[PDB]
RNA sequence: CCUGGGCAGGGCGAAGCCAGAGGAAACUCUGGUGGAGGUCCGUAGCGGUCCUGACGUGCAAAUCGGUCGUCCGACCUGGG
RNA sequence: CGGAUCCGUAACUUCGGGAUAAGGAUUGGCUCUAAGGGCUGGCAGCCGACUUAGAACUGGUGCGGACCAGGGGAAUCCGA
RNA sequence: UACCUGGUUGAUCCUGCCAGUAGCAUAUGCUUGUCUCAAAGAUUAAGCCAUGCAUGUCUAAGUACGCACGGCCGGUACAGUGAAACUGCGAAUGGCUCAUUAAAUCAGUUAUGGUUCCUUUGGUCGACUUGGAUAACUGUGGUAAUUCUAGAGCUAAUACAUGCCGACGGGCGCUGACCCCCUUCGCGGGGGGGAUGCGUGCAUUUAUCAGAUCAAAACCAACCCGGGCUUUGGUGACUCUAGAUAACCUCGGGCCGAUCGCACGCCCCCCGUGGCGGCGACGACCCAUUCGAACGUCUGCCCUAUCAACUUUCGAUGGUAGUCGCCGUGCCUACCAUGGUGACCACGGGUGACGGGGAAUCAGGGUUCGAUUCCGGAGAGGGAGCCUGAGAAACGGCUACCACAUC
RNA sequence: UCUCGCCCGAAGCGUUUACUUUGAAAAAAUUAGAGUGUUCAAAGCAGGCCCGAGCCGCCUGGAUACCGCAGCUAGGAAUAAUGGAAUAGGACCGCGGUUCUAUUUUGUUGGUUUUCGGAACUGAGGCCAUGAUUAAGAGGGACGGCCGGGGGCAUUCGUAUUG
């Protein structure tokens, strides 16, 4: 059409919002942020549909501008703000640190952390550069851009960032023993340890992974985010290590109650 | 109304298309502006993403860079000369991105006192130009430093450019734009592009 | 030699060389490029006479996306030839295929001399050269036959 | 019938000849070259369609001005 | 309309024609540019003809400037 | 539901079609008690529209002397609600239709290193307040009337402009007064310091220079120490990013606050007539992400030969340079070469042809629709041009032509 | 190959497909299909529990399958065509001569030369079991004893009909 589009349609919604089809005509379009319309949650679904906060779009509408919830350190006015993989979640009153880790089906799954690891967040490095007067920048895929990195980082890493200070510590390489969790594809929510990566020329290189009791799957650079250090998660995961045993296993479990 | 598309064009082998468009506003065409000698002179365009580009009508002052001393200053154009791609715009004087232009040779000749004395272009009559030639005598190593740079380097601009500074015009390449940034920046043809061009100016002007 | 209006793509020619006064050799200022790709750069692209714009090994014709390959037909078309890619195709009802095929012009670089017709050769996508030329001539394979034989005259 | 004389320039482009291209062959196509013809416009020449023009006791007991037909020939013409 | 240059040419047909079919554009002056040649020495140098094409400038849209000079088309009868 | 039946003959068998059979979706006849859903001017006419609506918006935070209301309220401008107008954003989304469109849109897969990108999110953001103008307002008018407007007075800011302080002056490039040591009668030669003056930072536009995979000596001329020492990053790849060199930085002129609100305390001190100023709305030069566009790469489309060669003076194919465009492009221009496609169906026609995800049909293979709620495209009676704006050739925007059509 | 840190990893890398089996691959709705008593069902993604209101409370779903053809990656070598060596201009191994380039080291800088790593060319010999699957109740060609009213040209004979 002519310009950028403004709505989005409930049953052109993406699979992982949790929406209905009687509900609504119109799906909640998330604003520009640091998170594309296919990896991203919005907080109105995150209060609204989700955790049963609020029954109408209308009070989370209210609430978001009397200043309750904030994301990362800073409160959101907008109440379709978009949000995404790994993020820290809290609102002000009570302990509510709710983690955006993927579930084994591929959905936005709520993990409540205590204060002392919601303090701190990972993130994924996007690209690095050099700008002005010959200083380092680095790009995060959360739209983070900061100067003075560390000179020892490559691309595809995963370093912590501090929400108090805007810092980074403790980074990562990308090496054959780390535990991965796949953000993207077919087989998202998927933690794993690295196996082998295989280089091809044609811009895309292929990664392998195995994990626990004899798995093991394959994805790509763009879909892989860094979670661990040998075997040792930084963040705890829910529900387990996230591992899809089988559709056969989950009857299996819901038949053992 | 200048549409640069190319859906009302031919295929493969030469079908005619079916138009179904109607020329969009994403594939503007804006006409041509023959940069002319005069005065300087710059209008302005809006550009596709608020940007601004500056239409150069006519211009007279320009900046032009010295190829194998690395210097560079300011020079008024004066002719053109020899466009190369058509030849009606030479006599239009149309400045373009790949033209010539005759550079004033009067900017070069102090940075060329400076700091390469005992200059030349001086008609052969070593009386005239008290210029400051002679005045500051060179007292210092800095004397001995200009006689590394006048003779052992050895300063060389040999007989092409010798008669050129000597007629007291330049032959220069423009390397940018006139019509896009308003500005009629170029370098100095040297050596091999020296002699292809005037060869081609000389074929011109005898036959 | 040359034979248009200017050829001089990104090296600057004059090094002063005039110190003592002597000609020497010209065909060392040269622009060298690799594409890289596991694709080695032919030596008439190191000790060459020719200046072209669009040579993936001299200007700057970037070699991405695709990479494909074809059989040589013709060479009339200056500095440029056209390929063909046979192939067949799988149809779902009669259940076998057919032959289609469809010419394409691609950038012949000058580097690469005996481009004897029929022999495989690989081309890549780049950037748009002209209006049907798309593709850029990339690595030359087939001796097209056998060249060690010689007729008469 | 014999014997002599004469007919400005252009247009159309036949046979033959050369070169190139397509095809498996039969053969076909393209650009020149050539100058053919009771061939076209048209002058001199020969006749006289129309104005039923001018005269019409005229220049003339059949002529003149335009408009004409043909002009390499079944052409016009002198002398015997 | 009429000369010349450049496009395009129908019905029918004995396949030769019709055809200058019909229908459009340009045509002046003054400047240039390119191409088409000859003769000497073991590629280089000297000497001249009228043709074509393209471009610029300009004159009151004016250009076959006088003169030279095909109105065209659709049909019927007769005589090739 | 892997399904048949009757009909040519005096009778039989066979090919063969016709007719009965069952859904599907359009219309229609008759009938109709409840309830859950539910399509609905597509087929002809993308034909024409009376009437009524569908796009407006204000926070403690841009501009309040509105003539409207009231705070107590004394006076040292300003508090509250505040109609309306200046300003910014949006009206380039949605909704509606499928008339054109046959590798064209689309669908699967790849990339802009060949571009732009509102708005959000990050880095960057190093003179005690300057000048005209103007709306609302008040009077004053015109014609039969429109969202008609000029003329007189004044007023405001994030309207439009002009424009400053800090801040020590660091370092570098080139000239450059002066100054130290050795040798030489001097001249001269060699090594080491250095006051003035002109240019500086990010972007724009040039040109140039240096920039990564590997380890042993033998001779001649100069010098540091107790025979012996010096280095930006990434891609599969760069004319990538980043340094340095000289200059432009375009009057239609890139940036480096001549904003606003909150709760309010503290300090050096000679009065505060100065600082300690914490949070929050505006983009502002640029770089990334996000939303989206765009031309691209391979493959895939109904029927037709009573459509066999098509395109090329108004590019058909390619090259060399240039123009325009955001960028690569015969998109355009000048010259040069004669190319490019096709019997594997080129080119030309028709489609009662928008392309798909899908729908109907029950062995399997298929056949026929898909205008329709989701994605993309096209259009607002036909079709051309354009302002604003980041995004339109927009039509609940404008200008002109044709066909309609109102006062 | 151990140059890269007796084996592994990495790299030389495919002559290029057709065909196959994994893996990513995309967008939902729709189709098959898990669970759920919407009163069954068409549906929809819901709900199930403890508690006499006093646990200012828990648990779970909103999957999977298909997504032709086209493209990318990793194995397979059976069928189907293609590459090799015939005028040898064939592949390996180590030596002759010509020529070029970059950086390690002579404590550092400037000049000359060699060794070294590599590219290109030439001359000589050895090493290869030194190089050609045999000839389809496939086909083309040659031979030589025939064959037949096969075809063309010329010539001769025959009776009958008519005059
Ligand atoms: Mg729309
Ligand atoms: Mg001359
Ligand atoms: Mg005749
Ligand atoms: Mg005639
Ligand atoms: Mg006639
Ligand atoms: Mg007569
Ligand atoms: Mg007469
Ligand atoms: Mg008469
Ligand atoms: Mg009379
Ligand atoms: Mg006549
Ligand atoms: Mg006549
Ligand atoms: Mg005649
Ligand atoms: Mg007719
Ligand atoms: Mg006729
Ligand atoms: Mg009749
Ligand atoms: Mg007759
Ligand atoms: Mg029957
Ligand atoms: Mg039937
Ligand atoms: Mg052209
Ligand atoms: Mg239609
Ligand atoms: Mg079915
Ligand atoms: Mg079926
Ligand atoms: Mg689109
Ligand atoms: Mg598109
Ligand atoms: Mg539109
Ligand atoms: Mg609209
Ligand atoms: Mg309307
Ligand atoms: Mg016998």
């Amino acid at each position: 059409a002519r310009g950028p589009k403004k709505h989005l349609k409930r049953v052109a919604a993406p699979k992982h919002w949790m929406l209905d089809k009687l509900t609504g005509v119109f799906a909640p379009r998330p604003s520009t942020g640091p998170h594309k319309l296919r990896e991203c949650l919005p907080l109105i679904v995150f209060l609204r549909n989700r955790l049963k906060y609020a029954l109408t779009g209308d009070e989370v509408k209210k609430i978001c501008m009397q200043r309750f919830i904030k994301i990362d350190g800073k409160v959101r006015v907008d109440v379709t703000y978009p949000a995404g993989f790994m993020d820290v979640i809290s609102i002000e009153k009570t302990g509510e640190h709710f983690r955006l880790v993927y579930d084994t089906k591929g959905r936005f799954a709520v993990h409540r952390i205590t204060v002392e690891e919601a303090k701190y967040k990972l993130c994924k490095v996007r690209k690095i550069t050099v700008g002005v007067k010959g200083i380092p920048h680095l790009v995060t895929h959360d739209a983070r851009t900061i100067r003075y990195p560390d000179p020892v980082i490559k691309v595809n890493d995963t370093v912590q960032i501090d929400l108090g200070t805007g810092k980074i510590i403790n980074f990562i390489k990308f090496d054959t023993g780390n535990l991965c969790m796949v953000i993207g594809g077919a087989n998202l929510g998927r933690v794993g340890v690295i196996t082998n990566r295989e280089r091809h020329p044609g811009s895309f290189d292929v990664v392998h992974v195995k994990d626990a009791n004899g798995n093991s799957f394959a994805t790509r650079l763009s879909n892989i985010f860094v979670i661990g250090n040998g075997n040792k998660p930084w963040i705890s995961l829910p529900r387990g290590k996230g591992i899809r045993l089988t559709v056969a296993e989950e009857r299996d479990k819901r038949l053992a109650t | 109304g200048i549409s640069r598309d190319n859906w009302h064009k031919r295929r493969k082998t030469g079908g005619k298309r079916k138009p179904y468009h109607k020329k969009r506003k994403y594939e503007l065409g804006r006409p041509a502006a023959n940069t002319k000698i005069g005065p300087r002179r710059i209008h302005t365009v809006r550009v596709r993403g608020g940007n601004k580009k500056y239409r150069a009508l006519r211009l007279d002052v320009g900046n032009f860079s010295w190829g194998s001393e690395c210097c560079t200053r300011k020079t008024r154009i004066i002719d053109v000369v020899y466009n190369a791609s058509n030849n009606e715009l030479v006599r239009t004087k149309t400045l373009v991105k790949n033209c010539i232009v005759l550079i004033d040779s009067t900017p070069y000749r102090q940075w060329y006192e400076s700091h390469y004395a005992l200059p030349l272009g001086r008609k052969k009559g070593a009386k005239l130009t008290p210029e400051e030639e002679e005045i500051l005598n060179k007292k210092r190593s800095k004397k001995i430093q200009k006689k590394y740079d006048e003779r052992k380097k050895n300063a060389k601009i040999s007989s092409l450019l010798e008669e050129q500074f000597q007629q007291g015009k330049l032959l220069a390449c423009i390397a940018s734009r006139p019509g896009q940034c308003g500005r009629a920046d170029g370098y100095v043809l040297e050596g091999k592009e020296l002699e292809f061009y005037l060869r081609k100016i000389k074929a011109r002007k005898g036959k | 030699t040359e034979r248009a209006y200017q050829k001089q793509p990104t090296i600057f020619q004059n090094k002063k060389r005039v110190l003592l006064g002597e000609t020497g050799k010209e065909k060392l200022p040269r622009y060298y490029k690799n594409i890289g790709l596991g694709f080695k750069t032919p030596k008439e692209a190191i000790e060459g006479t020719y200046i072209d714009k669009k040579c993936p090994f001299t200007g700057n014709v970037s070699i991405r996306g695709r990479i494909l390959s074809g059989v040589v037909t013709k060479m009339k078309m200056q500095r440029t030839i056209v390929i063909r890619r046979d192939y067949l195709h799988y149809i779902r009802k009669y259940n076998r295929f057919e032959k289609r095929h469809k010419n394409m012009s691609v950038h012949l670089s000058p580097c690469f001399r005996d481009v004897q017709i029929g022999d495989i050769v690989t081309v890549g996508e780049c950037r748009p050269l002209s209006k049907t030329v798309r593709f850029n001539v990339l690595k030359v394979t087939k001796a097209a036959g056998t060249k060690k034989q010689f007729q008469k005259f």
